[PDB]
């Protein structure tokens, strides 16, 4: 979904975006990615030394991604999670 | 280098 597509995220993903500050029920994919970055940043999930690595184990984000960690340069787990967690409007 | 720099460069 790329063409400024409008989406409603499933409950578990929506809870995460609202923690990141989203006061919203409808998003574009771009807006979802914005709030995902916000979340990782504010919960400081990225590795301190190697900041492309995100440690999401023992966080609700890990529950959705289904991995303990991921690289932002290997973002497949993220896009897969979004395929499962976004309803197209 | 910074997570925020890296995140911005997501395809």
């Amino acid at each position: 979904p790329g063409e400024g597509t409008q989406v409603h995220p499933r409950a578990p993903l929506l809870q995460i975006l609202k923690v990141a500050g989203a006061q919203e029920e409808v998003f574009t994919v771009k807006e979802v990615m914005h709030y995902l970055g916000q979340y990782i940043m504010m919960k400081q999930l990225y590795d301190k030394q190697r900041q492309h690595i995100v440690h999401c184990h023992d966080d609700p984000l890990g529950e959705l991604l289904e991995v303990g960690s991921f690289s932002v340069k290997n973002p497949s787990p993220l896009y897969e999670m979004l395929k499962r967690n976004l309803v197209i409007l | 280098e910074t997570f925020s720099d890296l995140w911005k460069l997501l395809p």
